[PDB]
């Protein structure tokens, strides 16, 4: 019934020396059925990441409009978007479904190219920018990944331990909530290199 | 000439050429009569055909139980303003339980022909009509040009060659006002007032149209072999 | 849809031999607040018509200003306002049934109960009924609200079917209207003893009676109720 | 919250002869249990020699009327003065009626006249715009009451011939004008007894090729 | 009224021929010419600026070629403004496209849509008609390399090499004379710029003058890469032709 | 320019009277009315030899009791025919029985000035509706595109429509069978007809109120054309 | 919105914009139509002003309306994609609603319907084109060709053209069209086909398409060397 | 309706359909067909309420043989799947929403892959290797998550795809009566007519 | 209501109940639950009567109009699905509808179900209404394709008797139609009460009941 919890998943990112991560499940699923195990929920948009979780299909439709707009951006503006300005596009496009609501706990992370600093940030699923110095979780095991995130993370940490720190706590949130799981991805980003890691994880 | 290509336009001399082109085509249409007493109103009609092998185009319409008209012109203009008539007594009997004056009729005809006259895009009316009726104030007669001007009168008649018969009646006024609860003499006044516009044609079973409404009289069109009485 | 806030309790009215009767009491109800004490719930229009209205006030201005427009838009045009084209019971009674079976029709109700009282050009005795649903209605005899259930059967015993109406002086009539607002005072809780009455009679014309008191009450009897079985002090 | 129907009561009952058609109903309206008139018409001569009821919320029943009274005028304006036939009436009220599919005259209506070939006939709706032709119908608060006595005294049912046991069935032989009239001021009296809604008076209007006659009967006022 | 001042822009001449049309195609035969060559492995747009100045600041400057999205390029011939409206409702176009099906817009489709706006202003609206006229250069993997022209009337046909703007009965023939079918890329811009330098109306062909571009699939591996040229890189491919 | 919707300073609307100037240029069409049935005719005049001729369709059924033929812009008259036939059938539907000519033919002549600046221009086809009903038996009308229209013992529109007309005033008379006034359509078709008349360049229909409307085979036709040969012949 | 009448009468009852509109046509590549025994071929003409063209992805002068039914044109080529797209929604809709493809006289009146309409509404001017509608009837072996034009009209022809220098191959289909005996075969068809526009193209080679429709929407193009054989064959006994 | 089944093997995706329609408490029809040809390559089966299920198909089969003929060629399975997906994104927050769940399975000519698509009602899409709707997944996907390989013949993938039945008519409550089966390869559609 | 639809050898029949309630009440002895389109067109009725009635009386409207457009009859499928998105415009609003499309065109012999969901159902054999369950068991057990227009007429007939015996709301008078290529052919009204018991003499059948 309610829609931020029918499909399930989650998504955390992290700051850390000159770099973010960003990582999230890979579950779909209809309640108590698991239907995919390969359901991905970051999405880029040049060196821009989003993550994005709750109901299924406005993940889906989201991303192919922010896609849609960013594309336009570039094609204008002749230069990629950057985090802080996509920040406020993805608020602006939120509120204006301010009574019809995309149910949806979007994440944004990445490095401004110019300035080099990293950022993220969360929202609701109605715009409101939380703009975090550490870490933004979302999700349906948010408050899972609140307590693993406050006692695990520490600040400038250098990518290969921020790897170790923000996949540790997705993977033991994931495995306290029943519709979070299924597989494990992470995102490592530096100004101009980015890897992506599957963690290895239980399967139920 | 320069004024007349549309009805938004006055000429110099603040003349609307065509309002008068409308009332050119009234001209050019068959005679028809009207003329009431104080029981009675009626209307005669001479009635037009294409050819020998045509009918009689009809030149009456009925509005109510206690109204209805004549027409001469643009026969298609009398059946949209006729029909307005008709939906406006309707209006006053539904709501107000209430049968429409004649007097009011004429004013509501009137505004909807002059809105036609003072915008862009439209055209005025090409008919004329003759309204017939009796109310709670006693029989009345009015005369409607598509220019909007309405005027109650004893008797008249439009169409072409109607100023023979509108002659007639205005030596007649003092005899047929006083033919008082006789609907025959009334209409035999009608026909011999109409009779003054003809020319080479004479009045036939097929060709003339009487319309009577009165005291205990409800609108009724008399045609063919209904008229044989009064030729 | 609303609900009914400011109201005003029965309206009662019958015929009789030469014309028509209708009264009703001068309160505004708030609910169990008997708040306002001069309010006038007889409308007339013209000579030939009084308009008697129940129900939410502050729809009952706004049919009164209905009216008062009615009559304004009749006389345009109309050298016959004032004698065979004035406004006839009838008229009034048709156009404010219209109003209110359309208003209910848009289920945005006039919160009222009318009766229109008159009499016609022909000397014809006029009286029906509406109200918020489009509901009409005439007999010998009419009330709204309390008054159906109270004044109807008293006036009834006076005019109880057609051939009465003739038999009905204006005296009479008066007496069991009079009588009708007795009995509603003692028995109605949202009633007053202040009211007003009007007479519309074919050849007198109309008469409107302003601050009428019920009088004549009997409560002596009061003083020897003691208790509600058993006490005898 | 606000409710746009209500209940004035009321019953009507319409029965087709050979050559005729009567349309009766009371002249009871009421609310509740209290009585508004004693005398309120419910039947309505709509011209054209046809004949019309609509029972139940007397608003909407006046509404239908005042409507299908007008589409008769409009009829005579838009096509020569022609009669209405009473199967065109008919046609025409279902479409009347299903135009507030989703928000009903809240009436059961029946009309009575003439077909065209001089025979008499009785149509009968529901709220919706149902309809068909029918020999004989009671409408209304007391339906259930009438119409089981008029399938009984007008359709012979359960009636068979003396001596044959169950064999033969009574022939079905018409019914005359005062025979009809007598079945009616009996339905009505009986109706009266049982029902609180029905009584005061019952007006009854004949229909034949020479016109419409009225005839009215005082009904018990309890 | 007002039909007084009405021009009727969308009606036809006795001959059978749409006025406002024809003088929009008058218009754009004085713009600024621009060719494009499609080649085997590539395609090349040139385009000619009109009568610059030493002031107006040339690098970020864009007048005649334009980018629709990542595989498809358009150049310009005749009033700017009304082929950026043009340009832009394209653009949405094929962003609704890539929406709707996950796959990047056939570039037939959006040049059929573009078109199709350009018929109604000549059918219907009481309105002038775009005075533009589109080359465009594009890629997908149904026909690959493709070139199309469309015109004010929102008539469009394929080219193996086209020009648009002033000249194009001169340039036409040049090109007519000189390509052959199995013509590289390379090969292609020379061709461009030899036409363009032949055909100008000033005196001699400059970089300042200039706007070019390709659209390579010398990308790495399968894929297409639009490459609009800076300044610089256009004074050097003029010396390398031999033009300068 | 000018309005749509102007009054010449005759009293006459400008438009109307140039869109019966290319009715004068259609092809002929006739209709006879009896008291045996209603008889309509019309000239086809293909263009071309190539041509199919049966594809030529300017008789038209409207309901099984009202038929109709045309003469002019005969595209203009397919709408026409659309708002006839809805009308007969939503009358039915309405009312449970047939539609009155007259009234069919009132109904689409209420189009006809639904013209301004609604269409922006007069239709530019007239049309012989023939029908029967109950009322006032068989019935001929013609529509033009005034809003105008006049019942007809007999009438022809088109091209050869006075030469035709002044034929019909004196061949007409109130006691004509069917098989008569089917061979008097066929003559007064051949006498106006450019080219020879013949069963694919000439169609005969009818209306009878047993039968109801019926368009002529091609078969039946060329029997009426070689009966009427032989009777011309005859005298 | 624009509401101006653009298609009006002139005083000698000619509705001179529906009248300009045959003139674009008359401007137009040739276009012509002819129907064999069980068989409708379409020919078009291709002018050679325009060479460095890309014949992959040029537009193609037929076009198919549904798998059974094809469509070609004369005149402003803008236009006819209108036409076209209308025609195409229509006969899914068609399908959709009745269950049944449109047959090709239906199809026809469809596209005639929109031509008329845009002579009598306001603020349009009328499709400058004329075309020809060919096919065969959901389970049907009788061969179907229409013609439309501006004004709206319609009609069904053993064999037309239009277009430039139609009234040259009229002339010829004309007298070597029999309509006893029509073209039996497919290359019988298409021959006639052929020879009507070697009367007016100029060169065979690049400058004539042909499209062979059969029964059961049985539908191809023809390529240049196909129709260049039938081209060679025309004129070697033609030398004679 | 009630069953919709599909699994995509080494070159074909194989779609099974149930064939009941139930009206009250009586089956009306046993061998009704829950599935419509979008392309001569692509075909998509359907379930959920009365009459929105083929009002919803039949719309998107106009739509994709519309786009056929306007462009002479097929639009991909994936491109197909958008199409039907944003169709359905678009319904869900309309005043009636179409409440249909679809499987599409096509064969991709140009990459010569088969390809199973699972939309909800939602919009919700997945490209899976077998899929379903409802209830069906509950008892069917033990078994194929035990079963399936990717190079699976289409005579194996028919014979995991019965052992699914099989299980289905053994522990659902409802009669579904049976399933009508659907092959689409490089060749086009077939129907299996025996099963 | 009970309702029936069959396709056989020598076309289609028809046949229906008679009855009509309101809660316990019988307000209708004998209702026509069938309307004749046109003369190969026919259309059973169950649900709303005023539903029923209405929408085809329209579906005949509609269909008359495309006979007068193509020159040629509507086919039965054409036919069943103009109604079915007549369904779909209202779809949600409340209407009640469950109906029977009955015809002979081109392909022979056609009958589709069709509901106020919109659904649209081609087949052999239909029943429909609150007495549907009783009919399908005489039907199931006693159909064939190689009947006779006789043996059909009286399976179609006797199957009703079984709903109307059984159901309450069924009831009142048979109806019969055979549609054929010529047309459909109306076999008259059977009263239930008569044709009862002369059913339990004739074929011995309803034992447990008196007579
Ligand atoms: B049948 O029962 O479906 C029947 C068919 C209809 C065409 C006459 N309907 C009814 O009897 C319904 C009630 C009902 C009973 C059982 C199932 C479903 C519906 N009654 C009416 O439609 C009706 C209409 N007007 C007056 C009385 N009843
Ligand atoms: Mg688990
Ligand atoms: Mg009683
Ligand atoms: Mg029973």
């Amino acid at each position: 019934s309610d829609p931020s919890s029918i499909n399930g998943g989650i998504v955390v990112a992290m700051t850390g020396k000159d770099c973010v991560a960003i990582a999230c499940d890979l579950r779909l699923g209809s309640q108590s059925l698991g239907v995919s195990n390969k359901f991905e929920k970051i999405f880029h948009y040049g060196h821009v990441f989003l993550g994005i979780t709750g109901l299924a299909t406005d993940v889906t439709t989201l991303n192919e409009m922010f896609r849609y707009k960013t594309n336009l951006y570039k094609l204008k503006e002749e230069r990629a978007i950057e985090p802080e300005t996509f920040t406020q596009l993805v608020s602006s496009s939120l509120y204006e479904r301010r009574f019809g609501p995309y149910f949806v706990g979007p994440v944004v992370a990445g490095i401004n190219s110019k300035s080099g600093k990293p950022f993220i940030a969360g929202f609701d699923l109605i715009g409101c920018i939380d703009e975090a110095k550490d870490f933004i979780v979302s999700g349906t095991a948010s408050d899972q990944l609140f307590g693993m995130c406050e006692s695990l993370y520490e600040p400038n940490l250098e990518p290969e331990d921020l790897f170790e720190t923000i996949s540790q706590a997705l993977l033991n949130a994931a495995d306290r909530d029943a519709l979070s799981g299924w597989g494990a991805v992470v995102y490592i980003i530096k100004k101009d290199e980015v890897v992506k890691r599957y963690l290895k994880m239980r399967q139920d | 000439n320069n004024y007349d290509g549309d009805t938004v336009t006055f000429s110099p001399t603040g003349r609307l050429f065509q309002v008068e082109y409308a009332l050119e085509a009234i001209k050019q249409g068959s005679v028809t009569v009207g003329l009431r007493s104080n029981t009675h109103a009626v209307l005669v009609a001479l009635k037009r055909n294409a050819d020998e092998l045509s009918s009689y185009q009809k030149k009456i319409i009925k509005c109510d139980e206690h109204m209805g008209l004549s027409l001469a012109g643009l026969a298609p203009d009398a059946r949209v303003l006729s029909n307005y008539l008709r939906q406006q007594c309707n209006y006053s009997s539904l709501v107000f339980n209430r049968k429409l004056a004649v007097e009011r009729a004429g004013h509501l005809l009137c505004d909807k022909a002059q809105k036609n006259t003072q915008s862009y895009g439209g055209r005025p009316y090409g008919v004329g009509l003759l309204i017939i009726g009796y109310d709670k104030s006693g029989a009345h007669l009015l005369e409607f040009q598509p220019s909007g001007n309405v005027t109650e009168l004893y008797g008249t008649a439009i169409g072409a060659r109607s100023q023979g018969a509108k002659t007639y009646l205005e030596r007649t006024l003092d005899t047929f006002i006083k033919i008082d609860g006789n609907p025959d003499e009334l209409i035999k006044a009608g026909v011999e007032a109409i009779s003054q516009s003809l020319r080479d044609e004479s009045l036939t079973v097929d060709n003339l149209s009487i319309a009577i409404v009165g005291k205990d009289t409800p609108f009724t069109i008399y045609d063919g072999e209904a008229v044989a009485k009064y030729i | 849809t609303q609900q009914p806030i400011v109201t005003g309790t029965s309206v009662i009215s019958m015929k009789y031999d030469n014309g028509v009767i209708i009264a009703a009491d001068n309160l505004g109800s708030y609910g169990s607040l008997l708040r306002f004490n001069g309010v006038e719930r007889l409308i007339p229009v013209g000579d030939n018509t009084v308009v008697g209205i129940s129900g939410d006030i502050s729809d009952m201005q706004h049919i009164e200003r209905l009216l008062k427009d009615l009559v304004t838009e009749n006389a345009y045009d109309n050298p016959l306002a004032d004698a065979e084209e004035a406004l006839e019971p009838s008229y009034i009674f048709e156009y404010l049934a219209t109003v209110m079976y359309q208003r209910r029709s848009k289920m945005n109700p006039l919160w009222n109960a009318i009766i229109v009282a008159g009499v016609q050009s022909n000397g014809d005795q006029f009286l029906r009924y509406v109200n918020l649903l489009g509901v009409t209605y005439s007999s010998p005899t009419l009330a709204t609200g309390f008054g159906a259930h109270m004044a109807n059967p008293l006036l009834r015993k006076v005019v109880d079917r057609e051939s009465d109406i003739p038999k009905t002086t204006v005296q009479v009539a008066e007496e069991a209207i009079v009588n009708a607002m007795r009995v509603l005072y003692y028995r109605d809780a949202r009633s007053s003893r202040n009211f007003s009455l009007a007479i519309i009679d074919k050849n007198t014309g109309l008469t409107f009676k302003k601050n009428l008191q019920v009088e004549n009450m009997k409560w002596d009897f009061a003083k020897d109720i003691k208790g509600y079985g058993t006490q005898k002090i | 919250q606000f409710n746009p129907y209500g209940d004035n009561g009321g019953t009507i009952l319409g029965i087709a002869g050979e050559d005729f058609a009567v349309l009766a109903g009371d002249t009871r309206n009421i609310t509740d249990y209290s009585i508004n008139s004693r005398y309120e018409p419910k039947v309505f001569d709509c011209g054209d020699n046809i004949v019309m009821s609509a029972n139940g919320f007397a608003a909407d029943g006046d509404a239908l009327v005042k409507r299908f009274k007008n589409s008769v005028k409009w009829y005579h304006f838009d096509h020569n003065d022609k009669k209405l036939s009473i199967n065109s009436a008919a046609r025409n009220i279902q479409h009347l009626l299903y135009s507030r599919r989703f928000f009903p005259y809240y009436v059961y209506n029946i009309i009575a006249g003439l077909d065209e070939d001089g025979k008499g006939a009785v149509y009968s709706f529901d709220p919706v715009g149902s309809y068909q032709r029918e020999q004989c119908r009671a409408g209304g608060a007391a339906a259930s009451l009438i119409m089981p006595f008029l399938d009984n005294q007008v359709n012979f049912k359960n009636q068979y011939e003396p001596g044959t046991n169950g064999k033969v069935k009574k022939p079905l032989k018409y019914l005359s004008v005062e025979e009809v009239i007598k079945l009616v001021r009996d339905s009505f009296t009986s109706a009266t007894e049982r029902h609180i809604q029905v009584g005061d008076g019952l007006e009854i209007l004949i229909v034949t090729k020479d016109g419409v006659r009225k005839e009215f009967y005082e009904l018990k006022r309890d | 009224g007002s039909r007084r001042y009405d021009s009727r822009t969308t009606i036809f001449s006795p001959e059978g021929r749409l006025y406002q049309v024809e003088y929009a195609l008058e218009s754009i035969s004085h713009a600024g010419t621009a060719i494009g060559i499609m080649a085997s492995d590539g395609i090349v747009l040139a385009a000619e600026r009109k009568v610059t100045s030493t002031l107006l600041e040339q690098d970020t400057s864009t007048e005649k070629l334009y980018k629709l999205n990542d595989k498809i390029a358009v150049a310009v011939a005749g009033l700017t403004a009304d082929a950026e409206i043009l340009i832009n409702t394209a653009r949405i176009h094929a962003q609704n496209y890539l929406k709707t099906y996950n796959e990047d817009i056939p570039v037939e489709i959006l040049v059929r849509r573009l078109s199709d706006i350009k018929q109604g202003y000549t059918q219907h609206g009481g309105l002038r008609p775009f005075g533009v006229s589109f080359i465009y250069a594009g890629y997908d993997d149904r026909y690959g390399y493709q070139l199309y022209t469309s015109n004010p009337s929102g008539n469009y046909t394929g080219w193996k090499a086209i020009s648009v703007g002033a000249n194009t009965s001169a340039a036409q023939t040049l090109l007519q004379m000189d390509y052959k079918d199995d013509m590289k890329v390379d090969d292609a811009i020379e061709l461009a710029l030899k036409t363009l330098s032949k055909t100008t109306d000033s005196s001699a062909l400059t970089y300042d003058r200039l706007e070019f571009a390709t659209i390579r699939k010398g990308a790495n591996d399968g894929e297409v890469y639009q490459k609009i040229f800076k300044p610089q890189e256009i004074k050097d491919i003029l010396v390398k032709t031999g033009i300068t | 320019d000018r309005g749509v919707s102007t009054f010449s300073p005759e009293g006459r609307l400008f438009q109307v009277e140039y869109s019966l100037e290319a009715i004068k240029l259609g092809s002929t069409a006739i209709g006879i009315a009896t008291k045996e049935g209603v008889v309509l005719g019309v000239e086809k005049r293909a263009t071309s030899p190539l041509l199919e001729s049966d594809s030529i369709e300017k008789i038209v059924e409207i309901d099984r009791h009202i038929g109709c033929a045309m003469s002019g812009l005969t595209a203009d008259a397919r709408s026409m025919i659309e708002h006839a036939r809805t009308a007969a059938v939503t009358h039915n539907l309405y009312y449970d029985e047939d539609i009155n000519v007259e009234s069919l033919t009132q109904s689409v002549c209420d189009l006809a000035l639904r013209f301004g600046e609604l269409m922006s221009r007069p239709f530019g086809v007239a049309l012989l509706i023939a029908g029967h009903d109950a009322d006032d038996g068989y019935q001929l009308f013609h529509a033009e595109p005034s809003g105008t229209f006049y019942r007809y013992n007999a009438k022809a529109i088109g091209s050869g429509s006075e030469g035709a007309q002044a034929e019909l005033l004196n061949e007409w008379h109130s006691s004509l069978t069917l098989k008569e006034a089917e061979l008097l359509v066929l003559k007064i078709l051949k006498q106006v007809m450019e080219e020879k008349l013949d069963e694919n360049n000439a169609q005969l229909s009818c209306i009878t109120k047993q039968d109801g409307f019926k368009i002529y085979d091609n078969e039946k036709t060329a029997e009426l054309i070689k009966e009427l040969k032989e009777k011309e012949a005859a005298e | 919105g624009y509401d101006r009448a653009l298609s009006i009468f002139s005083p000698d009852g000619h509705i001179f914009q529906v009248e300009y509109a045959l003139e674009a046509v008359k401007r137009g590549t040739c276009a012509v139509g002819v129907k064999g025994k069980n068989c409708v071929v379409l020919g078009c003409e291709r002018r050679s002003t325009l060479k460095l063209q890309d014949t992959r992805i040029t537009p193609s002068k037929v076009s198919k309306i549904d798998s059974h039914v094809v469509l070609s044109f004369s005149g402003l080529n803008a236009d006819s994609r209108i036409l076209i797209e209308k025609a195409r929604v229509e006969a899914q809709s068609h399908r959709l609603t009745l269950e049944d493809p449109v047959t090709v006289e239906y199809l026809t009146r469809y596209v005639a319907g929109v031509q008329q309409r845009y002579t009598q509404s306001g603020g349009v001017r009328p499709f400058g084109v004329s075309t020809l509608i060919a096919g065969f009837d959901p389970r049907d072996d009788e061969p179907k060709l229409y013609q439309t034009e501006p004004s709206g009209i319609y009609s069904s022809w053993s064999a037309q053209t239009i277009g430039r220098n139609s009234k040259t191959v009229r002339e010829f289909l004309e007298k070597n069209y029999d309509r006893k005996e029509p073209p039996a075969t497919v290359e019988e068809c298409v021959k006639l086909t052929v020879r009507s526009l070697l009367e007016v193209v100029q060169t065979g080679a690049k400058n004539i398409e042909i499209t062979v429709v059969k029964p059961d929407s049985d539908i191809v193009a023809l390529s240049s060397e196909e129709i260049n054989q039938y081209v060679t064959q025309i004129e070697q006994e033609k030398q004679e | 309706m009630d069953i919709i089944l599909g699994i995509r093997v080494q070159d074909s995706v194989i779609l099974a359909s149930s064939k009941a329609v139930t009206r009250g408490i009586s089956v009306l029809k046993d061998s009704d067909d829950k599935t419509r040809q979008l392309s001569p390559h692509t075909l998509m089966s359907f379930a959920g309420e009365a009459g929105d299920t083929v009002q919803f198909a039949e719309y998107i089969q106009a739509n994709i043989q519309l786009y056929s003929i306007r462009e002479d060629y097929e639009l991909s399975p994936q491109a197909v799947s958008s199409f039907v997906r944003q169709e359905l994104a678009k319904s869900i927050r309309s005043r009636r929403p179409y409440q249909v769940n679809v499987l599409i399975g096509g064969y991709d000519k140009k990459k010569n892959k088969p390809e199973l698509y699972q939309i909800d009602y939602l919009g919700t899409k997945v490209e899976l290797p077998y899929g379903a709707h409802g209830y069906s997944g509950f008892y069917t996907f033990s078994l194929l998550d035990h079963h399936y390989r990717p190079d699976m013949t289409t005579e194996e993938g028919l014979d995991l795809l019965k052992l699914c039945v099989q299980e289905l008519e053994k522990r659902m409550p409802m009669d579904f009566k049976g399933v009508i089966v659907k092959i689409v390869d490089k060749d086009g559609i077939r129907q299996v007519d025996d099963f | 209501t009970t309702t029936l639809a069959f396709k056989f050898q020598h076309g289609v029949i028809a046949a229906v109940d008679s009855r009509a309630s309101a809660g316990s009440y019988i307000s209708a002895l004998r209702v026509n639950k069938v309307i004749e389109i046109n003369p190969y067109l026919l259309g059973t009725m169950s649900g709303c009567a005023a539903d029923c009635q209405y929408w085809e009386r329209l579906l005949a409207k509609e269909c008359r109009l495309y006979y007068l457009r193509n020159g040629e009859r509507i086919s039965v499928s054409a036919a069943s699905k103009l109604l079915s998105n007549m369904m779909c415009q209202y779809r949600g609003m409340g209407l009640s509808m469950g109906s029977m499309i009955c015809g002979w065109d081109k392909k022979g012999p056609g009958l589709y179900y069709v509901d106020e969901h919109g659904t649209r159902l081609s087949g052999n054999m239909f029943s429909t209404g609150s007495g549907n369950t009783y009919a399908y068991g005489v039907l199931d057990s006693n159909y064939k394709w190689d009947l006779s227009v006789e043996d059909a007429l009286y399976l179609g007939k006797r199957s009703i008797l079984a709903a109307a015996h059984r159901d309450a709301y069924s009831g009142g008078s048979v109806n019969l139609y055979h549609v054929t290529e010529d047309g459909w052919i109306y076999h008259g009204n059977h009263d239930v009460g008569e044709l009862f018991w002369k059913v339990k003499e004739e074929e011995g059948s309803f034992n447990n009941v008196i007579g």
